[PDB]
RNA sequence: AGAUGGUAAGGGCCCACGGUGGAUGCCUCGGCACCCGAGCCGAUGAAGGACGUGGCUACCUGCGAUAAGCCAGGGGG
RNA sequence: CGUGAGGGAAAGGUGAAAAGAACCCCGGGAGGGGAGUGAAAUAGAGCCUGAAACCGUGGGCUUACAAGCAGUCACGGCCCC
RNA sequence: GCUGGGGCUAGGAGUGAAAAGCUAACCGAGCCCGGAGAUAGCUGGUUCUCCCCGAAAUGACUUUAGGGUCAGCCUCAGGCG
RNA sequence: GUGGAGCCUGGGAGUGAGGGCGCGAGCGAUAACGUCCGCGUCCGAGCGCGGGAACAACCGAGACCGCCAGCUAAGGCCCCC
RNA sequence: GCCCCAGGCGGUAGGGGAGCGUUCCCGAUGCCGAUGAAGGCCGACCCGCGAGGGCGGCUGGAGGUAAGGGAAGUGCGAAUGCCGGCAUGAGUAACGAUAAAGAGGGUGAGAAUCCCUCUCGCCGUAAGCCCAAGGGUUCCUACGCAAUGGUCGUCAG
RNA sequence: CCCGGUGGAUGGGCCGGGGGUGUAAGCGCCGCGAGGCGUUGAGCCGACCGGUCCCAAUCGUCCGAGGUCU
């Protein structure tokens, strides 16, 4: 059936985007974890 | 159905006892009279191609 | 309990047999010999001694007959013209079966020849 | 003189080959050849190879006669598994062992 | 009337030999701890990156369209 | 792997030297046997050693009227030293 | 009414034609990280050898009754005899 | 009465779910492999050993070890034995 | 007075004593080691009561390390233990829609599975066509068949 | 397990009977036609019951006695 992840490209970027995360408090914070433990990918990459 | 399952773990001279039986028969062939080769009997010789003495098939 | 019951039901259903003896037929009768399944081939002895004695009868009405199987006109033809005359003294046997000794290797099925008979 | 060849790592279940080279052992080198050509089984296959490739082995490198050939001993070591995945019912997942097999013939000259 | 050892489809134990596996031993371009030194960077645009750059380049390193790089000085030979 | 925050692996070792196996043979190839390098090749790259589990292959004893937490004591037999 | 796309409401919070349902496949209080190595009078486990001695399962009191403090009973060292 | 006896002083304990058997009682139904006490024993911890066929506590008897020696305990002495 | 005398020696919890072994420090700028260390396999040989220790044989190829002490991440079978292998079930169930296939020819080492021809069945408000989202090169071609494809596969996303 | 194996009727054919369905097609005639009539109990016909060697069980290969002792 459906299920939980329909992907949207749209969704995903104002929803989990670089621009999403730094335009709040919390999601500075996790840029900086993210940024700490050297994530390649500091956001979930997503094409355009 | 509530699911049987092996109680415990065969040993292993129980798994080749029942592996016993599991020998393959060596298959039988019968020279050719044609060609002298073996082959299954009651069946073509690809070799010569011939049955019955007298050709069936174009080998 | 298959008790006296003649014929092989063959893994199919039963139009599937029928259009298996019809193709089986066709090509038996469009190259005289064809490879196949032993099961096949004895299940197609009769169902090709059949049409072709009606090819020994060789009248019309036979020949809606056959045609009803066969369901061509050429290869009807065909067989009421060069296969009719040349089994027109034999009596039953229009086929032969042989065992090929060589399984197939896809999946190990054995295979034999059916060729109409010289 | 014994020659040898040996099939390593063929994609193949073990046990299943072993059921046909234990069919061969002992037997003269034309036994062997007739009874794989005509045996029902995918192993009989890689068994033919080896056996072949053994009296190849045996007349040009070792320098055997031909003729006195037979299977000295044969037999089918197992060689390293692939596991692959089965996905199976309800997100559970299986592995499947991939079996690759090792064959070794072993060719003397019979004698009397 | 008698007694009996005997066969091994296979199996068991032992021995020899193999395959699988990667424990163990040894090693260490790594890490840990402690002590010493040093201790801010950024609108001259930082940290961190994208993408690109090699004649042929997948990737890491370098670098930035001047793209595994340019200039001057010092070391070196 | 998780939408994401985030969780988070495994994975080192030939050889002194690639000297990494020319070439021949079997094979479609793989792989194998020779040859060769090598101190050594069960050091051959799936590479130091290479254990056990597990798997087979040969040999010795033994087993198809037979009762068993598999052993232990005795006796006998067989085989080996 | 159903559906697509564009968005908003979230954790003792949202939403809910209300089942305590749903809130990223386990929602009478989400998930991740952190406090955190929470606590667990409970369960399980706790790895070499030899030797000497050798219990208890009772009393009292206990928010105590399957846990504890004292005494009983063990051992050890020293002293007395 | 010299005993792994006793006392005192210290360290360390575990134990504080017990059970069966006998006897004396309560409860119970003068039932329970029941429960609860007292005296005692055994097991626990002695499922080490003989007997009771088998069986923790019934009978014998306290297993440092070895011996292809002997005497007895309970219990047995028709065969198993 | 190392030996004799007497007595004792079932054992959980538990108390005590006595040793063995592992890593590392001193001994050690030492000693053993290519005539072979460690390590592995083996011994019916010797030492000890045992933990263990020697010694021997083969493998191994480069470290090991005494007496005598010290210090510990020190001794594993259990923890529905953890990691990793290999088993058992087992050549068993299954091979993922009952829409259905057959034959000839070719390719090719290799053909039920690939290509072609013919015949047959199925969909046809689709199982056909187009767009969007999502997917991200899976598109074409050539080559190849180690793996993947639930078989094969000379084919292929 | 039974049967057969060229000496063979074992199976497929074919033939004949059985049995079933129920008057084939084609043609002729009658109908404007749907249809009807005759040919015609026809045609077809799985197993059933027998015959016929037409077609197949070809040629074949391998195991398997030397008889324990009083
Ligand atoms: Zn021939």
């Amino acid at each position: 059936m459906k299920r939980t992840w329909q992907p949207n490209r749209r969704k995903r970027a104002k929803t989990h985007g670089f621009r999403a995360r730094m335009r709040t408090p919390g999601g500075r914070k996790v840029l900086k974890r993210r940024r700490q433990k050297g994530r390649w990918r500091l956001t979930p990459a997503v094409r355009k | 159905a509530k699911h049987p399952v092996p109680k415990k773990k065969t040993s292993k001279a129980r798994r080749d006892a029942r592996r016993s039986h599991h020998a393959l028969t060596p298959p039988t062939l019968v020279p050719c009279p044609e060609c002298k080769a073996m082959k299954p009997p009651h069946t073509v010789c690809p070799e010569c191609g011939y049955y019955a003495g007298r050709k069936v098939l174009e080998v | 309990m298959r008790h006296l019951k003649s014929g092989r039901k063959l893994n199919r259903h039963s139009s599937h047999r029928l259009a298996l003896y019809r193709n089986q037929a066709k090509s038996l009768l469009t190259h005289g010999r064809i490879t196949t399944t032993v099961p096949k081939a004895k299940e197609l002895r009769g169902f090709v001694d059949h049409l072709i004695h009606l090819a020994k009868r060789g009248d019309l009405h036979a020949r809606r007959l056959v045609l009803r199987d066969l369901q061509d006109v050429k290869l009807v033809r065909k067989l009421f013209d060069e296969i009719a005359p040349r089994y027109r003294d034999r009596q039953g046997g229009y086929t032969r079966v042989l065992k090929l000794a060589e399984r197939r290797r896809g999946d190990g099925a054995p295979l034999a020849l059916v060729e109409l008979v010289e | 003189m014994e020659a040898k060849a040996i099939a390593r790592y063929v994609r193949i279940s073990p046990r299943k080959v072993r059921l046909v080279v234990d069919l061969i052992r002992g037997k003269s080198l034309e036994e062997a050849r007739n009874i794989l050509r005509y045996t029902n089984k995918r192993g009989a296959y890689f068994v033919a190879k080896v056996l072949e490739s053994a009296a190849a082995n045996a007349v040009n490198n070792h320098d055997m006669l031909e003729d006195r050939l037979y299977v000295k001993a044969a037999y089918v070591d197992e060689g390293p598994a692939l596991k692959r995945v089965l996905p199976r019912a309800r997100g559970r997942a299986d592995i499947i062992k991939k079996r690759t097999s090792h064959i070794t013939v072993i060719l003397g000259e019979k004698h009397g």
